[PDB]
């Protein structure tokens, strides 16, 4: 597969455009992503929202203006010549006939496969308000791609000025197990096999583990060896304070 | 009175990124927003401007390009009046813009609220994020509206103010630089979920699991040799002063290996206890 | 070659104006002189006619032989 890296400036500007248009739940926002799709890792260096109109009760009602795309693309040529249209994003959790038919409309102005993005304006659950999705046919099949957040050197530093371990990983790991428990329940009521085929494949991945019991105690053996070094850390503080105590007793004498 | 500029998280990152190409190269852009004088000032959205043969100048503003953008920026409702311009220059002690001098005088005639912003660092930011703006006072600061009633003004004490080359007059006519940043409700939750210190999320279950227990291929591998490293670090400095007096002329030598091997051991124990602590339920 | 003063980037070439032509170079089209003005050099003048003047007249006669005429 491929990879997708989205800068935080793209997602920050995409959410405010939803507020600038005063779009309610009955409508969704659609926009275009710009970047370099030639490499294996798709990166979005620019984005802009489009005045997308849609009816929620009718999946056959959508409005997409292609005239603003041609003008905006010519205006970006005088800004950055390395920026081209790699695809288009959209808002809302649902994928309906409005978003599927417009996927081929942006394909005319996009050389490579347009990158599909579901943007969550309410930021509901976990992380990643926007997921990376690629369009492929065997019916439209949208496969998920790894979405990483990476910015430039001054971009990551500039955001830190705006905002200026063990238990953390455990609490985040337990939430993933709870999401899997509801994953098999919600899928079971939908059928009454493709996903279960991949699940049952990775489940199997003490006959051979009889010798694998010792490796647990081998790491615990080093922990006590580390605690021996960890104890030395405070053994010097045990010596360090007596370095003062000898000078402390020489104070009252001088007074 | 003067104006206090309030750049949000959206405008600061966009105006900066446009001027991050090259140390010597200079670019320019346009700021838009809707506010009133008498303190308050906002910036909605910005976009870069094309560079002419003169680089950054007053003639570099294209009325044809600017008119086409305001029509394209109307679709999302971000189209507003022109609140000023922002430029890019390497920066100096005084007059950071090597070209623009009186160009603001032609800008003040079009809009009295227009300013000229110049980014000094150009990818030199150490985390301070210091940017410079400009406003033409012309004849003022004598028997008129009192600017320094707001924040951080009446500077110029001795020879040291800001960069310390400006002192009192700053760039021209004491424009009284005031800059502040703010974050809305949407900008607060978005940035903290994207970039706060370092973004490890989306791996959250494997965050410290994959970076450590699954990275054991070569990370801490040969912990018996890793413990040997802590031995040589301690034995080196502990050998210095065993008499608790002045011999090798040192002070923090016993504390040098103390803090270094403490964080390493703390990481060695947490990763090791969480190897079987994840409880993948292997059974048989 | 036109380049930037700041970024030192090649933009467009320029026509030839100042080439550092090394002036005071004598350029004379078909001067007026005869070998009879300076005598006694007929021994060397003959060597100048054989190795220079005569092969300079017609190069097709020496080309049919396959050899190369001396250029100096």
């Amino acid at each position: 597969h491929e990879k997708v890296t989205i800068a935080p400036l793209v997602l920050l500007s995409a959410l405010d455009h939803y507020e600038r248009t005063q779009t309610k739940e009955n409508k969704r926002c659609v926009g275009v992503i710009l970047g370099d799709a030639n490499s294996s890792t798709i990166r979005v260096t620019n984005s802009f929202a489009l005045p997308f109109e849609e009816d929620e009760k009718n999946s056959d009602v959508w409005f997409l203006d292609h005239n603003y795309i041609e003008n905006m693309n010519e205006m970006c040529k005088k800004i950055n010549a390395k920026e081209k249209l790699i695809g288009w994003y959209h808002s809302g959790p649902k994928l309906r006939a409005s978003d599927l038919k417009i996927n081929e409309l942006f394909k005319k102005y996009t050389q490579n496969n347009p990158l599909l993005l579901i943007v969550d304006v309410k930021q509901q659950g976990v992380g990643l308000p926007t997921d990376a999705y690629v369009a492929i046919e065997q019916e439209k099949t949208f496969l998920h791609l790894p979405c990483t957040i990476e910015a430039e050197e001054a971009e990551e530093i500039g955001v830190e000025h705006l905002l200026r371990i063990r238990l953390t990983n455990q609490l985040k790991s337990l939430k993933g197990l709870q999401s899997k428990l509801k994953d098999v329940v919600e899928y079971l009521d939908k059928v009454i096999h493709t996903i279960l085929g991949k699940l049952q494949d990775v489940f199997n991945l003490n006959n051979l583990q009889k010798a694998l019991t010792v490796k647990t105690n081998d790491e615990l053996m080093v922990i006590y060896i580390s605690n021996l070094v960890r104890s030395i850390i405070a053994f010097d503080d045990l010596i360090e304070n007596k370095i003062q105590n000898k000078k402390i007793q020489e104070q009252r004498v001088k007074d | 009175t003067k104006e206090t500029v309030y750049i949000s998280s959206i405008a600061l990152l966009k105006m900066l990124k446009h001027g991050r190409a090259g140390v010597p190269m200079e670019v320019m852009g346009l700021m838009l927003g809707e506010f009133v004088d008498d303190y308050t000032v906002n910036v909605v959205d910005v976009f870069a401007m094309p560079q002419s043969g003169t680089g950054v100048s007053v003639e570099a503003v294209d009325d044809v390009f600017q008119a086409k953008m305001m029509d394209m920026l109307k679709q999302t409702g971000r189209d507003q009046m022109v609140v000023g311009w922002y430029h890019s220059h390497p920066g100096f002690g005084c007059w950071l813009s090597s070209v623009d001098v009186n160009t603001q005088k032609s800008f003040e005639q079009l809009n009295s609220r227009a300013v000229a912003v110049v980014v000094d660092p150009i990818q030199s930011v150490k985390g301070k994020v210091v940017i410079d703006a400009f406003r033409l006072i012309d004849t003022g600061a004598l028997i008129n509206n009192l600017e320094p009633r707001q924040t951080t003004s009446n500077t110029g004490l001795l020879n040291k103010a800001n960069i310390q080359a400006l002192i009192h007059g700053l760039n021209r006519h004491y424009y009284s630089l005031n800059i502040d940043y703010h974050k809305t409700a949407k900008e607060t939750k978005m940035l903290m979920n994207l970039h706060k210190e370092q973004w490890q999320s989306g791996l959250k279950m494997y965050d410290y699991e994959e970076k450590e227990e699954s990275n054991l291929a070569a990370t801490k591998s040969m912990v018996k040799i890793a413990e040997q490293y802590s031995k040589r670090i301690e034995e080196e400095k502990e050998l210095t002063e065993e008499e608790l007096k002045t011999r090798y002329v040192g002070r923090q030598d016993p504390k040098k290996h103390l803090s270094e091997t403490a964080d390493e051991t703390l990481e060695n124990n947490i990763v090791s206890v969480l190897t079987a602590g994840v409880n993948s339920v292997a059974i048989k | 070659v036109g380049v930037n003063k700041d970024s030192y980037l090649i933009l467009d070439t320029l026509p030839s104006e100042f080439d550092s032509r090394v002036k005071a170079m004598e350029v004379d089209e078909k001067p007026t002189e005869t070998y009879s003005d300076v005598g006694g050099l007929d021994k060397q003048i003959e060597e100048l006619v054989e190795a220079i003047v005569l092969p300079m007249k017609r190069a097709d006669k020496f080309k049919d032989m396959g050899i190369r005429a001396p250029k100096g």
